[PDB]
This record gives structure tokens, sequence and C-alpha cells, in this order.
């Protein structure tokens, strides 16, 4: 049920309003760094680990070993790119 | 358990020592023990080994590959049709491969990770092959487009290789999202994406009056895709582009291995499918502009990548005829012509990579040819009268299929237009024999004498285009095996 | 995990084991699956050793040749020797055996 | 035992989460009848809409 | 009518993606940017037709098309940046050297 | 429904309140620590001081500079503020205690997180100011940074349970919390969370002596306001988090009926007020990292040690067969 | 209505990035559809979806065009055109498109036509598969790892080639 | 050089020990009595050198 | 035709997509399985039924 | 001599070595202790 989700919704309309109130009482009275590039790309990586985690995580009890060993896999893969990416100095900010 | 992993022992293989050679490379790359070696020419003779082991897996589990086949069905089929692709795809790979010493050596190309990526695109491109359904499908196209992409720019600081880079990732980017587009109209329409539930649902209506305009539209974009991989007109002026500006090893590359993986997918996808003509047409279209466009574009060329760019294009027309036809010959023929187009390519391409240690550019750079290395000149004229269609070379026989299935399935404007475009291509190919042996220039070019790698492939290569007519048999077998097993 | 094992194409020679286990199919191995093995092995030592003379690292390009040539040439191995249990390679040794015990 | 100044605002900010806890318990509850259920689900709600008629309709 | 209305916004999400190319000739940026927009317009679409078709074959490859779609990004702007390295500006009269 | 906005209301004025009396006793706490006294004048010993403040602020001219961005200025704390209020939505208090109780609630804060970067990147580009933008760009590379490790640490909690209800996680500490068994877990989470709220030793906002301008620099009046107050909120928030996840939440001590006396929010209350000291007591014994070392730990020690114990907590309990 | 409105806010933000003159200010439109698509998912009652193109779409993929086109600083005149003179063109594709394909479900899937009549009381309940509810992320989840594990693991390998890239073509250690 | 020693370094680093020590002396003055002077109530000290208005 | 329901149980339309399957594999001529096919397209789309409710209330319109 | 190799890199990398024993026991529990208690339980 997504039933839960309409009182969130009210909640944001009136944080709006509160902020809206708080930031307007006053009203009365050329250089570019790879590094950031590199960290937004190892971000968006692990995000997307964090992200195939969340249903294997939940799913444990019915995948069983099967399940466990293909996610094993899968982080094998992305840590065998993490290591390629701490040898070749992604990971320092010297 | 494990028994069952028998269907993917080489991809396993070919995976975990891509993962071997990528560790290897990036340890002793970095290591000021040994002074920071280069490691492009040991990565790539490791990998050339992992290719022919993974060959060699292949080949010999023939049976082996279609084992548990219902416990895999829903990720991807081996066959017959399948176990022959992969093997043309890995000697393809080999040949590539092989041809990419002297570049490494003599360039100071000395980046091990083009090896890794040109590993890890053969891995999506044995995916592509035995793909089944339009996820896996989608999954290997794009791994092998994510990898085409980086090493299409690995000349990072060169303004071609950039600027081919930036082209190649923008265009295929567009294409890929038509054909995501395609696959989910497809499966809005049908509710199944396994190419079997799609062959059953399809079956026996194409076009009967009420016709789902939805299952029309996912056809006419994942089509859209396809013309886009194969260079076909109108959805082809990236690849002249991508292909003069990518390092020439990358260029080899590209001119061959992705024809064989997504032909193949197309052969699956359509021919194993059920549709109207509708799709023989579009690719009918296709190949009678490709062969126009490619034809007039080629005898506009100064250049000698632009050239076998456009020549390649004009080529890929006369092959997507066979498909238009819709008959058995027609996907043997399909296949032969394939074949011979990689053979030709290959040949054409060590040709050039020799010749880049000079850096050669234009094709007035080979005058006087003839001259300084006479059998190098005889073994170019002997590829360019091959691609020109001259009888008895090896290159006659997709012109002899050109006509013989138009005068057969019934076309003459298709026939008029061969004409036309082979007198066009046999002009444009004998004016490279015209420079190398007719011309008289001022100033001369000396080349440095080619390794011995692209030495022995081109003599191999050369022997098999004189003489591949008296002996075509196994070819002719294999294709059409080949073209039966798509069906029984 | 529902498994099967059955193939495709029917097996042409007698199905000694039809899903033989791991240990199974490696005491299964024949003089000419080590033979298979060792020369795999061996070659992708000398591709190792001889291709990395240049960079100036023979030994350790000898390692990761031969860790290659270690991981492949037991596939080879094991291939053949569960096809040949499985029926789907000429095993008429693995039939004296059967026969037999 | 000056330092029971610092323990005043800590007590504080303690009491303001212990009513942002209660006091939207206690609206629910009254407006309600019932204090909220943790985990209504599919079933829950079924037999909330079917109760709605079984009472009304008796 | 709820199926044909949010099919209607996964299209307009697509036809957006298209004009977006159409129209930013000289800005290569907001090309790639359509593209994206476009993956998300076929993302959708899975999802809805799963709903729609009571089958969990679309929400796997939703996800793995965000995958796919992570990728491209990264490599695209990837390629963004060496080009705008190589050259000091992302103008569209200085990647157009090869022609012809 | 008409009565959703009551408890809205009830859960943002107490949540204010307790922020204005947080800062209160951050100064009080730090204070008394070097031997002097804090805010002690504006009311009794100082309890009027959060109001003076908030009034002071409130009648400040707003500058609003004379930027190109004036909309993206000023909406920027508005983003980070409302972020910071509406993971709230779904923090229980005790056993029904609770606004909104989502299914998914594990993998919306994690959402939310994920969100809160945008407030300070655009402040940072919006103010045109370089040292204001490099200062954004670097505390926002360190946010998305222990993001991650934060993502990891949440798997392993969600491993334990096999449910994204904070309800549900709750509950599943009733035989033991899981700070016990994974203490080292809840110390990388509590550092994680320090350096993604921006706190000392990971403040480089407040790093000004050292030529580290912070992004908010250009904001004066309400709009440095609300990013105080965001920020001051976040805290609360991940104190709360680390009661939730490894205290037991709102649970007593010991399960018996002397503890199971006292209302479970007094529990939750305590629990997160230690959090909020430790907070406060960190701030006032180490010196900072530099954002290169910060940037070091944060990928080279706390990704690796959170993807290690994803694995071994997971392998343990399907070896087991003691998952949920 | 409620799907209108979306729809309307969907429409005027994706016309915001491909219209407006400043790109940051285009990437700051296209979190706004991302946020307006995953409301329009929360409709459809998927929540893991919804949340998963927050987490991704905005806080990653979004969070990497902000840095790279901020750090561009790319001034008006190198991106700037007058798109008046695109009005024929765009409208006469944007025709086509629009009335084969807003309306290619029509045929196959006929609109129910609201009658004036509680057409809610023909509603079937079955309680046999309310018992125990799965989540969406179970759903998922139960397919993702162990039946179609292939296709998990090419993904993997689709992005272990995106950190190769990404380190190949932009790295320049000091 | 020794497995003791180097577990002993391993520990202290992975532990954090040595900012137990510095959180723990941190907290000794809480609890202490405030030099702070109640200005203006009451004064600092001085002498009767003082060099103040003239 | 998967059979993997977005709610953990067996999807609506499967057992229609078999029946149409089980018909295929053994008929030499599709259009024996035309009745099974169409029912399976019904399941998917909905569209007779849809159709025959809008004659019903267009009738009822015509006759306000 | 690979044996004081392993104590340089315990005492240099204390972080890597900590999370490469926690997930190598994380990766050993299911590889052979749950087939060992798979076999025991058969039998
Ligand atoms: C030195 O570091 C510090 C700051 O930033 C640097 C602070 O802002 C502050 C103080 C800032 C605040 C207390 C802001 C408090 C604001 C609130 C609690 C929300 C509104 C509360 C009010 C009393 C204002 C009421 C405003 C209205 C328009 C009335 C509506 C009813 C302190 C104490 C501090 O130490």
């Amino acid at each position: 049920m997504m039933l839960e989700f309409a009182p969130i919704f009210i909640y944001l309309v009136i944080s709006l309003l509160v902020s809206l109130i708080l930031l307007g009482v006053p009203f009365l009275f050329s250089r570019f760094d790879i590094r950031f590039y590199l960290v937004s790309i190892l971000f968006l990586i692990f995000d997307l680990e964090v992200t195939f985690f969340f249903p294997w995580a939940v799913s444990l009890n019915k995948i069983d070993l099967f399940g466990f060993w293909s996610m094993m896999a899968f982080l094998f893969i992305l840590t065998i790119g993490f290591l390629y990416e701490w040898k070749r100095g992604a990971l320092d900010w010297e | 358990m494990f028994n069952l992993f028998l269907a993917v022992f080489p991809e396993i293989f070919i995976i975990n020592a891509t993962f071997i050679l990528l560790i290897h490379g990036v340890v002793f790359s970095t290591s000021k023990k040994y002074d920071y070696p280069p490691l492009a020419s040991n990565v790539g003779w490791l990998g050339l080994l992992s290719v022919l082991i993974t060959l060699l897996l292949l080949a010999a589990g023939a049976p082996l590959l279609t084992i548990a086949h219902l416990f895999w069905n829903n990720l991807f089929r081996r066959d017959n049709f399948t176990y022959f692709c992969q093997i043309f795809l890995l000697l393809s790979t080999a040949g590539t491969i092989s041809m990419c010493f002297d570049f490494f050596d003599q360039e100071r190309f000395d980046a091990f990770e083009f090896i890794v990526l040109i590993l890890l695109s053969t891995c999506g491109m044995l995916f592509m092959i035995s793909a089944y359904d339009l996820i896996a499908m989608y999954l290997a196209i794009e791994l092998q487009s994510l990898c085409f992409y980086v090493i299409a720019a690995s000349k990072r600081k060169s303004e071609f290789s950039t600027e081919a880079g930036l082209k190649y990732l923008i265009l295929g980017a567009f294409s890929s999202g038509i054909l995501l587009f395609g696959c989910s109209m497809i499966y809005g329409s049908t509710g199944a994406t396994h190419f079997d539930q799609l062959a059953k649902i399809l079956t026996g209506y194409e076009i009967t009056g009420a016709r789902s305009s939805g299952i029309f539209m996912g056809i006419l974009f994942i089509a859209v895709g396809f013309l886009f991989k194969i260079t076909a007109v109108p959805f082809h002026m990236w690849a002249p582009d991508i292909y003069e500006g990518s390092p020439t090893p990358v260029t080899a590359f590209l001119s061959i291995a992705p024809k064989i993986s997504i032909f193949a997918n197309i052969l699956r996808v359509f021919i194993y499918g059920s549709y109207g003509a509708t799709l023989q047409q579009i690719f009918f279209f296709c190949s009678i502009a490709s062969m126009i466009l490619g034809a007039l574009a080629a005898m506009a060329q100064t250049k000698v990548k632009r050239l076998l760019a456009y020549s390649s294009i004009g080529h890929v027309g006369y092959i997507c005829i066979g498909f238009s036809c819709g008959t058995i010959e027609g996907i043997q023929s399909l296949l032969i012509g394939i074949f011979i187009y990689a053979l030709m390519t290959m040949d054409a391409f060590a040709i050039v990579l020799a010749l880049r240690q000079t850096r050669v550019k234009y094709i007035a750079d080979l005058g006087a040819l003839a001259k300084t290395n006479p059998i190098l000149a005889i073994t170019f004229s002997i590829t360019m009268f091959s691609y020109a269609g001259i009888p008895p070379l090896a290159g006659f026989c997709s012109k002899f299929y050109l006509f013989f299935a138009a005068l057969g399935c019934g076309a003459y404007f298709l026939a008029l237009v061969g004409v036309v475009t082979s007198v066009i291509g046999c002009f444009y190919y004998i004016r490279l024999v015209k420079r190398m042996f007719f011309d008289t220039p001022r100033t001369w070019i000396l080349y440095e004498p080619m390794d011995r790698n692209k030495s022995l492939l081109l003599a191999m290569t050369s022997f098999f285009i004189t003489l591949f007519l008296l002996y075509p048999s196994p070819l002719f077998s294999v294709t059409h095996q080949m073209a039966l097993s798509l069906y029984l | 995990m529902n498994t099967d094992i059955t193939a495709l194409e029917k097996a042409q020679y007698p199905v000694v084991d039809r899903n033989p286990a791991f240990t199974k199919v490696v005491g299964n191995f024949s003089t000419l699956d080590y033979l298979r093995f060792s020369t795999i092995t061996g070659i992708s030592v000398t591709v190792g050793y001889l291709s990395g003379i240049k960079p100036g690292i023979k030994g350790p390009s000898m390692v990761t040749g031969g860790l290659i040539g270690l991981m492949g040439g037991f596939m080879y191995a094991y291939q053949n020797s569960a096809g040949r249990l499985m029926g789907f390679f000429p095993n008429d040794g693995e039939v004296a055996s059967y026969q037999k015990r | 035992l000056v330092w029971l100044e610092a323990m005043l605002p800590l007590g504080i900010i303690g009491g303001m989460l212990c009513i942002m806890g209660n006091s939207q318990y206690y609206i629910h509850k009254a407006y309600h009848g019932r204090p909220k259920h943790i985990g209504h689900d599919e079933w829950d709600v079924a037999m909330e809409r079917r109760d709605k008629k079984v009472v009304e309709k008796a | 009518m709820d199926l044909i209305k949010y099919f209607t916004f996964s299209m307009i999400i697509f036809i957006l993606g298209i004009w977006g190319i159409l129209l930013n000739r000289r800005n290569i940026l907001i090309m790639l940017m359509s593209i994206e927009l476009m993956l998300l317009a076929v993302n959708l679409n899975f999802l809805v037709f799963s709903v729609s078709l009571d089958d969990m074959m679309g929400q796997v490859f939703a996800l793995l098309v965000l995958t796919v779609a992570a990728a491209e990004s990264a490599i695209g702007l990837a390629i963004f940046v060496i080009t705008f390295r190589v050259r000091g500006t992302i103008a569209v009269e200085f990647i157009n050297s090869i022609q012809g | 429904y008409i009565a959703v906005p009551a408890e809205i209301l009830g859960i943002i004025l107490p949540l204010l309140l307790g922020v204005a009396f947080l800062v209160l006793a951050e100064r009080k706490v730090m204070a008394f620590v070097q031997r002097r006294k804090g805010p002690d004048v504006v009311g009794s010993f100082g309890l009027l001081q959060p109001l003076a403040d908030g009034l002071k602020l409130i009648l400040k001219e707003p500058i609003s500079p004379s930027s190109a961005n004036f909309f993206l200025f000023r909406m920027a704390p508005v983003a980070t503020f409302m972020l910071s209020l509406v993971a709230w939505a779904v923090v229980p208090f005790d056993y029904g205690m609770v606004l909104s109780d989502l299914n998914i609630g594990l993998l919306y804060l994690f959402a939310i997180s994920s969100l809160g970067v945008y407030g300070i990147i655009i402040a940072g580009r919006s103010s045109n100011s370089k040292y204001a933008f490099l200062g954004a760009l670097r505390s926002a590379a360190q946010m998305v940074s222990y993001e991650v490790s934060i993502g990891l640490i949440l798997i392993t909690v969600l491993i334990c349970v096999g449910s994204c209800n904070l309800s549900e996680i709750v509950m599943a500490q009733k035989q033991i919390w899981f700070g016990i068994p994974l203490f080292p877990v809840l110390v990388m989470f509590f550092i994680s969370c320090l350096a993604e709220t921006n706190r000392a030793p990971f403040d480089l906002p407040e790093a000004e002596a050292e030529l580290v301008a912070g992004y908010n620099v250009e904001y004066s009046s309400m709009g440095f306001a609300l990013f105080f107050l965001g920020e001051y909120a976040n805290m609360i928030l991940m104190s709360g988090l680390c009661t939730l996840f490894f205290l037991g939440g709102w649970l007593p001590i010991l399960d018996l009926p002397i503890f199971k006396k006292i209302p479970g929010s007094i529990w939750f209350s305590i629990k997160v007020l230690f959090f909020l000291f430790l907070y406060i007591w960190v701030r006032a014994a180490f010196p900072r990292y530099r954002y290169d070392q910060l940037m070091g730990l944060g990928w080279k020690v706390f990704l690796p040690l959170s993807l290690a114990w994803v694995v071994s907590v997971s392998g343990l309990l399907v070896t087991f067969q003691w998952l949920p | 209505m409620i799907l209108s409105v979306l729809s309307s806010l969907a429409l005027v933000s994706g016309l915001m990035v491909v219209r407006a003159k400043n790109p940051v200010h285009s990437v700051l439109f296209f979190i706004l559809v991302f946020c307006d698509t995953s409301g329009l998912l929360l409709l459809l009652g998927l929540d893991f979806f919804a949340m998963i193109f927050l987490v991704v779409y905005i806080g990653a993929i979004a969070v990497l065009f902000l840095f790279v086109v901020m750090m561009f600083h790319i001034q008006i005149a190198e991106i700037h055109e007058e798109v008046l003179r695109y009005l024929p063109v765009s409208g006469i594709i944007g025709l086509i498109f629009w009335w084969e394909m807003f309306f290619i479900l029509d045929n196959e899937s006929i609109p129910l036509l609201p009658t004036q009549r509680n057409t809610t009381s023909l509603r079937y309940t079955v309680y046999a598969g309310k018992v125990r509810s799965w989540t969406n992320l179970e759903t998922l989840g139960n397919l993702l790892y162990t039946y179609y594990f292939v296709w998990f693991l090419v993904s993997s390998l689709i992005l272990l080639v995106a950190m190769i890239g990404a380190i190949v073509l932009t790295m320049h250690r000091t | 050089k020794d497995w003791n020693t180097v577990f002993e370094r391993s520990i202290n680093t992975l532990f954090l020990t040595e900012m137990v020590r510095g959180l723990s002396l941190t907290l000794k003055y809480f609890f202490d009595p405030k030099v702070t002077i109640n200005y203006p109530f009451e004064k600092g000290p001085l002498s009767p050198r003082f060099r103040g208005e003239h | 035709a998967s059979g993997w329901g977005i709610t953990g149980n067996k999807g609506r339309c499967y057992d229609f997509w078999m029946d149409f399957s089980e018909c295929m594999s053994h008929c030499r001529e599709p259009k024996d399985c035309t009745l099974l096919r169409e029912d399976y397209l019904e399941c998917l789309h909905h569209s007779k039924e849809f159709q025959r409710r809008n004659r019903i209330y267009k009738e009822e319109q015509r006759k306000l | 001599p690979v044996m004081e190799k392993l104590r340089m890199f315990v005492a240099q990398e204390p972080v890597v070595a900590a999370s490469c024993l926690i997930g190598g026991v994380g990766l050993f529990l299911p590889a052979v202790v749950r087939p060992i208690l798979d076999s025991l339980e058969a039998s």
C-alpha cells in the first residue's frame, strides 16, 4: 500500500510553507579539476552497488546459496575495478 | 551444479583471463622497481593467448555448449549457428590483436587497458551472438558499444580521436535509445521478451488488417537501431568519421568483429521471428541506398581510411540484399559475403597498418610503391581487385549472388543499380593500382618494412583471396549448415 | 534452485554418468587429459616469458601466463573428462571401468 | 554542581523529542478511535473496508 | 484511461528528447541530456507495461537499463571532458575537422 | 486527513525548538569543557539565548548580493532546510509513534541523504564567489564520499533485519541490540555521520582560519539561519538513526518489568541525547583533518571496511541459517 | 487529474531542460523531471523504483552532470542560437510523432469510458493473495540474483568498463 | 618486526585508542568549577600601580 | 508470458499464455490456435471487454 | 621468503588487512562450513 506516502506529501507542503515564512519575514522590516569528476564516477558506481544490495539483503532468505554467490561474483567484478582505481591513484587527493 | 556451467566455459575462461591481465598490467605498470614498463605488447601477447585458448575451449566442446539448455534457456541459446559465429568472431579478434604489436612498439602506445577493453568487447559480442531475448541482446550490445566508445578516444590528446569519440558516443547513445524504445513497445504489446515467445505470438498473422501498431513500431525502431549498427544508409554518417578518427587498430577491429555479432543478432531476431515483408522492404531500400551512397562517396575520397570506410558501407548494402530476399540461399550468401569481406578487410588493414609506420594518409602517398616494394604493391592490388569483384578472386562471390538474387527475386532496378555501382567501385579501386604502378611522382615515400605478424597474416589472406574459388566447398557447406540451424 | 542437465543434442555414446561430480570428473582424468593440461600450461608459461623480456618482467610475466595456462588447461581437461563420462565424447575407457566395476 | 546548567538544554531537547512522539500519537488515536497500527498491509486495509459494511449495514 | 495517460507522459518525455536533439545544434551537452531524457522515457514504459500486464520482466529490465544509463553518462561526460581539454572550448566549430 | 497537519506541526515545531536548544547545549558543553560558562545572561541560565538569536536574525536586513542567480541563491537554504525537516516523517519514537510507516523507510532515508548535497552546491555557484564555490565543491565531494559507507552500513543492518521498515528494524533488536555484535560497524557509522554532517573533525565549512571559505560565506539573515538549522536538524537526525539502527530504538536496556515501566519515548530520547553529547564532546576534543586526508579516509578506510562487514555478516547469517 | 498535473509539470520542466540558456539551469530542471517521474512511479505502486530514481538519477547521475557543467564555466556565446527558424521543422516532426505515437495504444488498449454508474462495486476481492503480501523490493529480489543472474553479472561488466574508461581517458596523476 | 608488536599497533590504530585519552581529559574539567568572572557584579584583580584614567 | 507476477504470485495472463503455447506446440497451422491467442491478448489488454462496455455506455447516452 | 612481506603489509596497511580478513571469514564460512553442516545433517 502507498497510503503512508500522503502524510509525507502534506509534510512537504507544510515544511515549504514554514521555509517561505522564515525566509520572507525579513523582507518586511574557470578552472577544471578532474578529481571531482572522478569522485562523481566512483560515487555513481558504489551508489549502484548499494541499489543492487537492497533487493538482495531483503531476499537472502529465499535465494539461499545461489543468490549469495551471484552477488559475490558481482562484488568481485566491481572490486577488481576498485582495485584498479586504487592502484591508478584515483583515491589520492594529494 | 558445476556441470551446468559447461555451457559457459569459454566465457568464464575469457572473463577470468581478462581480470588476470587487468591486475597484472595495473600492478606492474605502476611499479617503480621495473621503471614503469610499457605493457601493451606483453598484455597483448597474453591476451592473444587467452583468445586462442577460448577458441580451443569453444571449438572442442561443441556438444557441451548445448548442455542444460532448459536451465539456461531464459538467459541465452547456443546452437550450431552461434557455435560457428562465435568461432569466427574469436578468429577475427585474434587476427586484429596480432596486427597491433608494431603499433604498440613504434608509436609507443603503452596503454595495456586497450587490450583489456578489446577483450571485454569480445565477451560482449560473444554474449550478443548467443542472445535469445531483447533484454540480453540490449545488454550485450551496450557492453560492446561502451568498450568501442572508450577505445575510439584512446588517443586522448588528439583532436581527431577525441572528435571521433564524441560523435560516436552521441550518435550511438541516440540509436541505442531508439532500439530500447522499440523493445519496450514490443514488450507492452505482446507481454513477452523471449525470442521463442515472440516467434509464437507473431507467426500466422503479420498484417491481417487488425494490425498491432505497437508491434509494428517496435519492429521499426529495433530495425533502426540494427541499421545504425551495420552502418546502413541513412544511419551511416557516423561510420566514416569514426573510422578515420580512431586509431588504426581500432578502425580495423570495428570494421570486422561488430558486423558478425549484429548480423547474428539480426538473423535470430527477425528471420527466426515473424512479420510482413515490411522489414524486408526496409533492408531492401537501405541496401540500395547504401550501394549508391557508398560508391559515390568512395569515388570522392582522397584518403585511404575514408575510402575503406565507404567501401565497407557499399559492401554491407551488397550483404543486406541477401537478407532481404528471405530464402535459405539468401542467408547462406549473406554468411559467405560476411566471411569473405572480413578476410579481405583484414588483408587491407594489415597493409594499412604496415604503411602507417611511415604515416600513410593519402592515396597519393602510395606513388611508386611498385618500385620501392614490388611484392607489397602486388599484394595490395590483389586485394583491390578482389574488392572490385573481378574473378577468379574471392570477392566475386558477393557480386555473383547480388545479381543472382535480383534476377531470381525478379528485381531489375536492383540489377541496374548493382551494375552501375560495380563499375564505379571498379574505377575507384583500380585508381589505387594506377597510383602504385602507373604514376611517376617527383617525390617518393619510402615505407618501413612490416613486421613478421602482418607479413604472415598478409601471405595467408592473399593465398585465400587468389585461391578460395579453387576449393570453396567447406565454406559453402558450413554456411548452408548454419542457415538451416536457424530454423530447424 | 531447480537444475536440469538435459542437453539439446543427445549423447551419441554410452552414458556412464549423466551428471558426474567435480571430484569424480577430476579422478577420471586420463593421460591424454594430463598431456593436454601440461601442453597448455607450458605454452602459456613460454609465451609469458618471451613476451615479458622487453618490459623487464619475464619472471612475473611467466607467473601470469602460467596462471592463465593452468586455468585453461584444467578447464579443457575437465571438459574432456566430463564429456566422456556423460557420453558426449568417445569414452570406450570409461565404459570399461563401468562394465567391470 | 555547576555542570547542571548544561543538562538543562539537553533535557529540553529530550522533552522536545518526547513531544514529537507523543503529540502525534494521541492526535491519531483520538481521530481514529484506536492507536496507529504498524504494518498495515493489504489484508488490514481489506478488513477495515469490509468491517465498515459489516458494522454499518447491521 | 489510466494506461494511455501514463503512456503519454512517457511519450512527452521521449518527444522532448527528440526536440532537444533538433533544437540544440550548437549545444552538445544538451544533446547528451536529451538522450538521457529519451532513456528515462523508455525505462518508465517498461515499468508501466510491467504493471499493466502483471509481469515482472519489465522491472528487471528497468533496473538493468538504469545501470546502462549510469555507465553511458559517465563515459559520455569523460569524452566531453577530454574534448574540452584538447580544444579549450565546447563550441561545435572546433569538433568538425573530420568531414567528407 | 483533516488531523494530519496537526500531527505534522506537532512534529515540526518541537523539532525547531530542539534545534534551537541543541545550539545552546553545544555552546554550554563546549564552555564547561573550557572552564567557562557559555550563554548565561540572556534569560535564566541563558535559556532565552536561542530566542534572542533567532529574533536578531529575523530583524537583520537581507543582502541578497548582486548576483545573476538571485532565485537559486535564496532557494538553496530552503532546499536544504526542507530536506532536513522531511526526514522526520518516517522516524518512530515509540511503538506506533511515527507519522508515515513507510515499508521502504530505509531507502527513503538514503534518498534524502543523497538529496542533501544540492543545497550546498547551488549555494556555492549562485553566490558569485570563487572561494564559496571551491568550498562548496569540497563539501559536496566529502558528503557523497561518505554516503557510500553510510549506505553499506545500512545494507548490513538490512541483512540482519530483512525489512526496510524502521519500526521493524527496532523490533528486530528485542533479543539483542545490534550495537553489541556490530560495535565496529556502529563506530564506523558514527564517524560517517560526523563526516556527512560536515562536523568536527570534518567541518571544512568552519575552517575559515585555514584559508578555506565555507559555502555559506555570502549568506546573511535567514538564509544563513536556514543553513544552520538544517545542519543541526541533521545532527539530531543522525543521532536518532544511530539510536534506531544499533541501540534498540525505544526498547529498554534489559527486558525486565522494572525497565519496562518508563515509556519507550524516554528511552529513545535518552539515547539520542547521548549521541548528541558525543557530537559536541568530539568537537571539543580534536583538531580537524585536511580535505585530502578526510577524502583518503572515506575512500580507503571506511568503504573497504563497510564492504567487508556486509560480506562477513551476510556470509555468517546464510551459513548457519540465521536469516530473518 | 493528478496525472494531468504531473504530466504538465514534466512537460514544462522538460521544455526548460532543452531550452534553458544556461546548461546548469538545464541540469536543475532535469532534476525536477526526475522528481516528477518518481511521483508517477509512486502512483504506480512501485516504491522501490520511485526511491531508486531519486538515489541514482538525482543523487548520482545529475550530481555528475552538475559537477562537470559547473566547472566548465560555459559562456553563452559558444552555445547560443536563435531557435525561431526551427519552429516549422520541429512542428512537422513533432506533429507526425504525436499523431502516430501518442495514440499507439488506443487501438490495442481501448479505454474504458467512465459511466454514470457505480462500476466500483463490480470489484471482486480475492483474499488468498493478501494473506502474505510481497513488497516490490522482495518481488524484484526474488528474481535478480537467481533466475536472471547472467544479466546481473553483465551489468556489472558494463560498470567495470565505465570505471576503466573514466580512468584511462581523464587521469593525470600528480 | 614481531607479530605481537605488529598486532599491538594494528589494534591501537583500528580501535582509535589514543583518541580515548583525548576524550577522557576533555571531560575532567566538565564537572569542575569555572573561572569566569560575573562582570559587572564581580571584577578582576588590580594592583595599586594600575595605570588608568588621568 | 513469464508467469512472475508483480505481487509474488502467478501472473494474471499466464494460464492463457500457456494454453496458447501448448496449442501451438502441436498444431501445424497457426490458425488452429487463433481462439487461444486472442484470449491471451484479451487478457493482456481487455480490448473487447472495454469495447462492449463502451457500446453499453453509448446506448445509454443515446437513450438519455 | 614470503613470510615477513605479509608482516610488513599488515604493519603498513592495517585497515586493508583487517578488511581482507573480515571479508575472507565471510566468504570462507559458506564455501566451507556450510557444506560441512549440510553433509552432517543428511547423515
